[PDB]
Formats: C-alpha cells, sequence, structure tokens
RNA sequence: AGGACCGAACCGACUAAUGAAAAAUUAGCGGAUGACUUGUGGCUGGGGGUGAAAGGCCAAUCAAACCGGGAGAUAGCU
RNA sequence: CACGGUGGUCAGGUAGAGAAUACCAAGGCGCUUGAGAGAACUCGGGUGAAGGAACUAGGCAAAAUGGUGCCGUAACUUC
RNA sequence: AAUCCUUGUCGGGUAAGUUCCGACUGCACGAAUGGCGUAAUGAUGGCCAGGCUGUCUCCACCCGAGACUCAGUGAAAUU
RNA sequence: GGUCGGCUCAUCACAUCCUGGGGCUGAAGUAGGUCCCAAGGGUAUGGCGUUCGCCAUUUAAAGUGGUACGCGAGCGGGUUUAGAACGUCGUGAGACAGUCGGUCCCUAUCUGCCGUGGGCGCUGGAGAACUGAGGGGGGCUGCUCCUAGUACGAGAGGACCGGAGUGGACGCAUCACUGGUGUUCGGGUUGUCAUGCCAAUGGCACUGCCCGGUAGCUAAAUGCGGAAGAGAUAAGUGCUGAAAGCAUCUAAGCACGAAACUUGCCCCGAGAUGAGUUCUCCCUGACCCUUUAAGGGUCCUGAAGGAACGUUGAAGACGACGACGUUGAUAGGCCGGGUGUGUAAGCGCAGCGAUGCGUUGAGCUAACCGGUACUAAUGAACCGUGAGGCUUAACCU
C-alpha cells in the first residue's frame, strides 16, 4: 500500500477517558497530489510520484515547473515516490488525503533524524569512557585500541569510530496511529518519530503489522 | 609522528592542488558614483546603493 | 552542538562580553555611528535597540533601568531626551549595519553600525 | 505552533481553581481496583507548580504515616477529579523545595490573609 | 532505583532496621530495582530481639523509592527514603506481620497481596 | 619556659594533574625562636676536599672534577 | 631568548587576630599576533536524578570538614 | 613476624577477607650488627568504620583555553 | 646501530556454555546422560599486582582457543636500576624465580579505518525523481498465564505441540511527560569600591556564595525494534525402489527437515567506467580559414541552469546540505502572547527603628509561539552556449 508525505508539527499528548496519557507526534498531512504514475512498460516498475505543500512560483525552476505542468497540478515543495502493490491504480492529477489512513492501525514513519554533527565514539557508539582519574593521561573519552598487533596489521572495515552522527534517513516502525483528523489534515501517531519540527515525514502503513 | 621516506615533489604538488585562490567573481559598480566595489560593501569614497552613507 | 541557541560568544568570557557591549552601545549612542567588526556590530543590535525602545517611555524607573544597562548618565540622557523622541514613531530597526571591507592588521571584516536617523 | 495549541486547548479542563505554592490543597484522584472506581484524597502542601497549558503540573507534598510523600499531578489529567484549596500559604518563592529538608515546626508556612 | 550496595530502610516489623541490597534479581546485568522488585539483601542493623538477625542474607521486596514511580497519566509518586519488606528466601512472602508507612498500587498482585493488605495507606 | 601549638613572610618539596622551563606549574602539602633561615667576605682541591652518609656534593660534568700535555695511548673489535 | 632565580628599605583605606584574604588608594599595568566559529578530542573550571567506594593496586582525585565564644570530652599515659 | 611448604590452623571483622587484628610444626627470631614493651610524634607502612562525594553504576549539560576557518609570521624530529 | 595484570576497543576459529534441530538411552513424566548437526545472536556483579583460583549472590548461559600468551606512537599494582631493612649465604665487597620507596616521550608522511569535500568522467547542456548490481546494520532471551493439574505416573510430582501477556540486556529514535544541565532569565544575600549623597543601581570576590529556571542538548525519561513468512539445506526422518526374487531412505524419482545459508525488515548505493532508467527544461546566428577534420579563429550571441555575494538554519570543524533575497518573514528589531522568577521602582500609610502593608501577582523576562518590512538581505556583473561524432540496423516517404 502507498504512503503519504506529512510534516512533523510537534509532539503533544492525548489523555484518554480511562486515565492514560498517550504521547503523540502530530504529523500534518496536507493533500498529497499525484504527479507521475510509473509502470512496468515505460519505467520498468509500478509506482506513483507525489508532491505536497506549496512553493514559490518565482523559486520553482523551469524543468520542475514543466513536470508539474504536464501532470496538471500545483508545484509542491518536493517529489516522493511510492511503489504500488498489485491492484493499486492511481490517476495522474489525483489527490490523496490522510483519510486513506482511517482503516490502518499501525504505521512506519520515515524521516531524516536530527544532526549531531561530528560525534565521538562515546556519543555515537556508546563506547565506555576510560577512567576519570587513577592516573589516566589525556585519554578519558578516547576510543582506546582500534586493532590487533601486526596481524592483521590493519584496521578492519566498519570499525566504530567518531564521525558524522544523525542527519540521516531513519524509519521507525509499527507506530500505533491514534487519530486521523481529515478536517485539520492531521495524523496523530503514538510515540516519537524522527527529525526536528517542520521536517518532512513519509508515513506508510506498517509492513510487518 | 614522522615520515619514513621523503615525499616527492609530485606529491607536494598534488597536495597543493586545492591551495589555489579564487579571484572575486565580479565587482559591483555603484549606480551613482560609478565606482567599483565589492557587493554589499560601501565604496571607497563611501557610497552604497547610490546614497553617500558616510562622509570622508 | 547549538541548535536554536542565541548569542555570539566572541572568544570572550561572559562578564567581559557584557562589559564590551555596555561600552560599545554607549559609544554608538554618543557618536551615532561606529566602525567595528561585523559580528560584533550584529551582536550590538540586540543591546542598543532594546535600550532605545526602553528610552521611548520616559519614566524614573525606566531611566534607572537604562542607567543600570549602560552606566553613563550622559548616555542615558541622550537616549531619553534625544533618541527616544526621535525614534518615537519607529517600530524597531533603529540601527543599521554597513559592511565596509577588511581591517588591515588582521583581515577582520569591518562594518559601520549607525543610528538610522543620523543624517 | 497553532495546530498543536488547537489540539491542546480542546483537551484542557476549564474548572481548575487558582492555587499557588504554599497552599494546602486537597486533590481527589480516581483509583481503579477490581471493577470499582473510587475517589482517593491527597491533602498536602503544594510545593511546586509548572504552568504549560495542557502539560501543566503541580507537586503536592504530605507526611503520611511518618514517611514524607511527594506526588506530581498532571493538572489536566482526568485521573484527578477535583482540586480544592483548604488553606492558602504566604511564601516568597515559586518553589518550596526547602521543605524537603524541614520537619514539623520548621516546615510550618504562615497563612496568606486577605 | 535501588542497586547493589544501596542501603534501604525496612517497612515491615521483621527486626531489621537497616538492610543493604546485594543483588537486583531477575536478569543478567540487571542494573536497578524499583518498587515491586525482589532484591537479595543483607541485614546491617537489627533490633535486639527480632525475627531476623544481623548479617542474614535473604530476599526483600522494594516498596518505596526516593526516585519514585510513574503512573499511566504521567504522574509520578516519590518518597523521602528507599524502603523494602523482608521476605523468606524460598516462599518469598513477608517475614514481618506488620507493614509501616504507605505503599503503592504497583505492589498489588497475587505475589504481594498480603503486604498491601497489611499496609496503612496504599497510594 | 619550649629543637611547644595554629599560621603569612622566609626555607623546603609529600600527593596531583599539566616545555613558558636542560626539573617548572597550578592546586593542595612540611618546617616556620631553631640541630632555623639569609646577605657580604673568607677557608678546605682531585685518590684530594666536604659529607646528620645518598657514593651525596665539589660551576647543567662525579665509584675519582675541569683544562692542557704524554698522544696519532692501545683496539685479536665495528 | 624581550624565557624560573635574585639581599635590603618604604608598608594608605574598609572589613580582619593579621605583612592572611577580599575590594580599593597613591602609583603602575592589560602580559607585541589578531579576527571569526562555537565539531570530535585535550586542558582548567561549574552543576548534576537515584545510588554512595559498587571505582581502584590503593577513596588516587574530587567532595567534605573549616571561625569566635560557651557547654562537653574515652581508652591509655612517661601525669 | 619488615614462615619456604602457605591463602598453615583456630578465632574476630565481611553476604563473600591470599590483606588486617587476636591466638596457637622458629625452612631460616633472640638479647647493645641489642631482646621485649612503650605515652607522645610521623607529607611513614597495613587494615576497618562514620561522613562525604561524578571515583564508580553511566555518563549529561554548561563556562572558559586550545583544536577548526580567515589574515600575518613561521619551526622540528625523520627521509 | 617496550616482556605480567588491569582498562578501552575488539576480531576470527569451533574442539558449542546458552538458545535452535536431531539419534540412542540403563528416555514413564519432570529433569538428566551421551553422541550428531549448528558459530545467527547471546554469554555476570562482587569479596580476597595477579592471570588463575577459592568464596558470596546471580544468570537462559556465565564456553574453549587464536589474534607479537590481540590492544602502552590508545590509558604502572607485579617483575626488572639506583635508597633502606629482615631472614639466609659469605671473612668481606656483596648476593637470593626469598621477603617499604621509586620520571612510562613522540604535533601522524605513507598503508589502514571513520567521516567529509574538490576535480574529471559518464559523449550537447541543465533540473529532478528513480531502478538496485553490490555493500552494511539487525538476528539474544527470561518469567508468568492458558492449553492442563490434562498426557505420563504407584504416588510425589508433572509435560511435548500450540497460543497470550509482561520483564532483563542490547539497539534506533525522540523531548510530550519525569528529571539533569541551563556563567545569555528572575530573585535572595556576605565583603568592598564606585555612580556627589539618601534611595536605587553597577563592578569585583570560582557565575563571590546561594535559590529557582526558558529554549536547546539530554537519561535515569518514553515510543519502536529482534519477527512472521518463503526458498534451498544440515544432522536426522522418510515414501516408493531395484542392483541383491528378499531386504534397503537411492542408485532413477518423490517428500519433510534447524537461530546457520538465500530472501523477507532497516540504511548506503550507477565511479555499477558494466558509469543504467523515467520525467521535465534550454540553445534553431554570421563569415574566414586550411597543414581539410570530431581542426583552428573573429564578430554577434549568453539560454535552461549554475556559481558567487548577502540574510541565514533543530545543516555544519571547513567544504557540503537546506531556507530565503523586496514579486520578500531569511535573520535582527518591534508588537502581542507564553514561560520563568515572585508582589520592581517611585509614592503613600503603620512602626522609635529594622521592617511591614497598600498601589501590585507587580516589575523585569535568553535561545519559545503567533504576527509585523522598521534595519539588513542591490540594478547588475560572472561561468555556462548557439541543436550535439561515426558505422550499422530498423523504420518512416
Amino acid at each position: 500500500m502507498i504512503g503519504l508525505v506529512g510534516k512533523k508539527v510537534g509532539m503533544t499528548r492525548i489523555f484518554t477517558e480511562d486515565g492514560v496519557s498517550i504521547p503523540v507526534t502530530v504529523i500534518e498531512v496536507e493533500a498529497n497530489r499525484v504527479t507521475q504514475v510509473k509502470d512496468l512498460a515505460n519505467d520498468g516498475y509500478r509506482a506513483i510520484q507525489v508532491t505536497t505543500g506549496a512553493k514559490k512560483a518565482n523559486r520553482v525552476t523551469k524543468p520542475e515547473a514543466g513536470h508539474f505542468a504536464k501532470a496538471g497540478v500545483e508545484a509542491g515543495r518536493g517529489l516522493w515516490e511510492f511503489r504500488l502493490a498489485e491492484g493499486e491504480e492511481f490517476t495522474v492529477g489525483q489527490s490523496i488525503s490522510v483519510e486513506l489512513f482511517a482503516d490502518v492501525k499501525k504505521v512506519d514513519v520515515t524521516g531524516t533524524s536530527k544532526g549531531k554533527g561530528f560525534a565521538g565514539t562515546v556519543k555515537r557508539w556508546n563506547f565506555r569512557t576510560q577512567d576519570a582519574t587513577h592516573g589516566n593521561s589525556l585519554s578519558h573519552r578516547v576510543p582506546g585500541s582500534i586493532g590487533q598487533n601486526q596481524t592483521p596489521g590493519k584496521v578492519f572495515k566498519g570499525k566504530k569510530m567518531a564521525g558524522q552522527m544523525g542527519n540521516e534517513r531513519v524509519t521507525v516502525q509499527s507506530l500505533d496511529v491514534v487519530r486521523v483528523d481529515a478536517e485539520r489534515n492531521l495524523l496523530l501517531v503514538k510515540g516519537a518519530v524522527p527529525g526536528a519540527t517542520g521536517s518532512d515525514l513519509i508515513v506508510k502503513p506498517a509492513v510487518k503489522a | 609522528a614522522v615520515q619514513q621516506n621523503k615525499p616527492t615533489r609530485s606529491k607536494r604538488g598534488m597536495r597543493r592542488s586545492h591551495d589555489a585562490l579564487t579571484a572575486v567573481t565580479s565587482l559591483s559598480v555603484d549606480k551613482t558614483s560609478g565606482e567599483k566595489h565589492l557587493r554589499h560593501h560601501i565604496t571607497a569614497d563611501g557610497y552604497y546603493r547610490g546614497r553617500k552613507v558616510i562622509a570622508k | 552542538m547549538r541548535h536554536r541557541k542565541s548569542g555570539r560568544q566572541l572568544n570572550r568570557n561572559s562578564s567581559h562580553r557584557q562589559a564590551m557591549f555596555r561600552n560599545m552601545a554607549g559609544s554608538l549612542v554618543r557618536h551615532e555611528i561606529i566602525k567595528t567588526t561585523l559580528p560584533k556590530a550584529k551582536e550590538l543590535r540586540r543591546v542598543v535597540e532594546p535600550l532605545i525602545t526602553l528610552a521611548k517611555t520616559d519614566s524614573v524607573a525606566n531611566r534607572r533601568l537604562a542607567f543600570a544597562r549602560t552606566r553613563d548618565n550622559e548616555i542615558v540622557a541622550k537616549l531619553f531626551n534625544e533618541l527616544g523622541p526621535r525614534f518615537a514613531s519607529r517600530a524597531g530597526g533603529y540601527t543599521r549595519i554597513l559592511k565596509c571591507g577588511f581591517r588591515a592588521g588582521d583581515n577582520a571584516p569591518m562594518a559601520y553600525i549607525e543610528l538610522v536617523d543620523r543624517s | 505552533s497553532n495546530i498543536i495549541k488547537q489540539l491542546e486547548q480542546e483537551q484542557m479542563k476549564q474548572d481548575v481553581p487558582s492555587f499557588r505554592p504554599g497552599d494546602t490543597v486537597e486533590v481527589k484522584v480516581w483509583v481503579v481496583e477490581g471493577s470499582k472506581k473510587r475517589l482517593q484524597a491527597f491533602e498536602g502542601v503544594v510545593i511546586a507548580i509548572r504552568n504549560r497549558g495542557l502539560h501543566s503540573a503541580f507537586t503536592v507534598r504530605k507526611i503520611s504515616n511518618g514517611e514524607g510523600v511527594e506526588r506530581v499531578f498532571q493538572t489536566h489529567s482526568p485521573v484527578v477529579d477535583s482540586i480544592s484549596v483548604k488553606r492558602r500559604g504566604a511564601v516568597r518563592k515559586a518553589k518550596l523545595y526547602y521543605l524537603r529538608e524541614r520537619t514539623g515546626k520548621a516546615a510550618r508556612i504562615k497563612e496568606r490573609l486577605n | 532505583m535501588i542497586q547493589e550496595q544501596t542501603m534501604l530502610n525496612v517497612a515491615d516489623n521483621s527486626g531489621a532496621r537497616r538492610v543493604m541490597c546485594i543483588k537486583v534479581l531477575g536478569g543478567s546485568h540487571r542494573r536497578y530495582a524499583g518498587v515491586g522488585d525482589i532484591i537479595k539483601i543483607t541485614i546491617k542493623e537489627a533490633i535486639p530481639r527480632g525475627k531476623v538477625k544481623k548479617g542474614d542474607v535473604l530476599k526483600a521486596v522494594v516498596v518505596r523509592t526516593k526516585k519514585g514511580v510513574r503512573r499511566p497519566d504521567g504522574s509520578v509518586i516519590r518518597f523521602d527514603g528507599n524502603a523494602c519488606v523482608l521476605l523468606n528466601n524460598n516462599s518469598e512472602q513477608p517475614i514481618g506481620t506488620r507493614i509501616f508507612g504507605p505503599v503503592t498500587r504497583e505492589l498489588r498482585s497475587e505475589k504481594f497481596m498480603k503486604i498491601i493488605s497489611l499496609a496503612p495507606e496504599v497510594l
């Protein structure tokens, strides 16, 4: 099944009548609109390409404009593809709504996590710090040894080291979908989903379920 | 800590590939005074986007 | 990291920074135009403009506050008697940055910061 | 944001009384046990309040059966049935964490008259 | 949030005033015990004539903590000190006949029903 | 009264982490009216001095100083 | 080396037992590279839920104690 | 014991003690190269407790100095 | 001409400790024994220079080895300098794998590894979205309940198979909550100096010492994860079945069969030079010249787009990535709100005064929220061109 392209609004909480507080991520899912419908014949696979949001007509480029124009649709902030299953047809101008998620119970939300920048091994890989005292010289959060002497005589590939942490695609799976609000174009899912406030989020029905 | 073989001159050259400077793309000309200057900076006489912002 | 954080440190401790902003602001008030490094100038907007705003509403308490902020009586007077009634109508934007090339001794980007209704 | 605010406000209680820190408050809370909801009171001194609309909370401290107990109520949760100020206290702080290390006569807090 | 070497007070009337946790049971590498969590304790300070005696190694169940417990609505309940109730090693039911100080709804179960019944206040 | 006590100067150098420094730093540390400390000048000379003794110290040099000489010592070794 | 050592004399104010310490006077200086940025890591500091030596060869290091007056003060003792 | 066998054996202390304290076959104590005691003293060795704590469970954040970027100056071991 | 142990980081083997699959059992059950397959993941904290070991208490389990007895250009208790002493040996200097003190340097050239860019390429150029060759991550497991006190058993005890919940450890994300921090917010307060003085403020004393605390970042906080399924198998079980009239799991054929293998889940990924696909956009001019070919040159021309500059960012070492540049909310300011602090100053009253009360939940309030062009984001200029080779085929006419 296809998914939608929301925006992370923020977190809040839904008190139940029973007493339970449910922590929700508010995902604003304005109307995703189809641009392109790919197939086995021309493109080699079934999929739909969708867009969402608005964009400055002065800041959308010519080629971008043309693509949208062909579709017969407004220029949105991006383009996103969704592979179609057997028996999933979609027309080119068609607009999909959060209404689509009313039947589903769980979702996989996918997005670009917050960027920590250059992170050391303690933050990045949970490396245990070395001793804060007892003689320890200039080597408190340093990663320790990184190999074995002479054989293999090299650091192995994939060695856990400091480096760029976050700002990368992550998928949280099986998040229970609390509320679908078609009126306000909202989707409340339980629990935290990746990335900062205002970030794009791809919501899909959960693959494992 | 230190090299085992003197690195080549070729190697050095390669290293300094990227060391080259970039000349300013193009200077801007003030609409009033007609005198060249960096974009968004005042001119040497003291004009900016036409009007004389600072007296000499 | 520093997501959402405000303020430039400016390779100074806090107290020193505060002092310099007090001085710089005062100088600006006095002269209505000063040349300074660009970042510093930028920083100054968030000290001077608020002072100016404060000076619009002339009260004893307000005056006292201004003094506390700045600590030159002359400066305070200038703010209250001249600058406040000058910028009375203006909503924000009392000051202006004007990038002016690069300092000789250390290639620091300079910039004139000046009060808006100067000339 | 706007949307978040909207979401929140349609969940807030409109009947929360004005209490401050230092007040002796009596918070009635629902308690489920078996198949019978019942109301359990928690009288004590409000040592702290956190104002954050829907995420507003308040911390009530009491001395039950010798042991000192703090309890942090989420103000707009439906588990609290009723808040009710029994006595109003005159203190000069937003938060009375000093009362954690005070007992009996030391932990008295004079009444806020008028 | 009790761990190895943490000294708890004793809620029951078994005899021990002060006990030390020597093991948080129920897992490899398990860091902490909260309320309703069985721990292995040693008795460090006891009354002259109680049921238990100093230096007795035996199980206990934690019934108040200073860190405290969360409820589903997001409320937390804290206490001023960490307290437990001593138990038999085998039967795992309380030695003491009388619980002092309040306990929590967390504790109520077929395991520690006796304790809850005993207790003056359950929060 | 005191090779008495606490403690700055002054004299030292137990722990610590860290070239400006061919032995220092900062934070603590010991003595601080004495077998104390310090200025100026004097005397003791190399198998000699001096040594509350560690082979310590004798001009950044010590199980025998430095300088010059025997001297191009000798080197079955590299 | 425009880099630690170096004997004597002078000794203001407020607080203080004080030539300690803090803030000041007289007087003298800002230490001859600056400007930004606000990653890892290193140095020097601050604070830390719950636990409180479980750390470690070792409580190393930190934390703590810290003043004046008054009450009170054990074994042992060469008194 | 400033004793190989040896973590001797018994007792104390600890949930658990190759260390510590008290006692009982001196590999190889012993009487001025002094024996055995000993109040006081010790930047002396060992062990235990109270307090205290980022020592640690298990790290988090913050403030400064470097590290990074720009301009000026401009080394070194090694080869 | 760096030798133990500890820490930090590991990685491989399988002679497997746990978990998984099976045969035999002197296997009734439960729990065991033993052998076979299996290396996916997992595989303890403490007490007493050690490794080890003993002991305490856990655990599904606390595997055995290799890696310069892995790891000191990653971080000194032991042995192994100089001081001193005991026992012992020696006439003695001294000596003893017999028994308090005692400097662990190195700014990384290359390989390697973790990140991140610049160039050129991919055959006209440009902007997007993809496919996915290949690569990496992930793969642990307890307890409880039901099935069922059923099967089994003389009883005691007590299941397989299959299902449901809730934990531990590990990982990913996140900041709504609970909290930490919060030298950029508010307040208390000691000493002192200043603003002429009072009052009120500011400086300095670790942020002077404290108490609170916004945003961010964050764990102890709270969400999610390990799978099911499929394919091909291991040991093993078989079905039909001769060679060998029988028998035989096999030689022909057919079937089942495990955390291993290939997939399925998540991430990177066309420099995948084998350089892929789809969509869209842009350029449709002159003449010289000759060593006549994918040649060189001069005028005009300059697109799509890009870069640069500026305002900047929950992006960031720098590059990069994203947003915006007046047809504008990109930043600062301003307005309103919120949050925090906790009733400012001034004035009045009460008090001999310290102080209290009123005005007053006041004042002030960072990084937040919602608005607002007041200040700054300039008209340009710069790079990028002018229809894109040859040979075959098929098509169109």
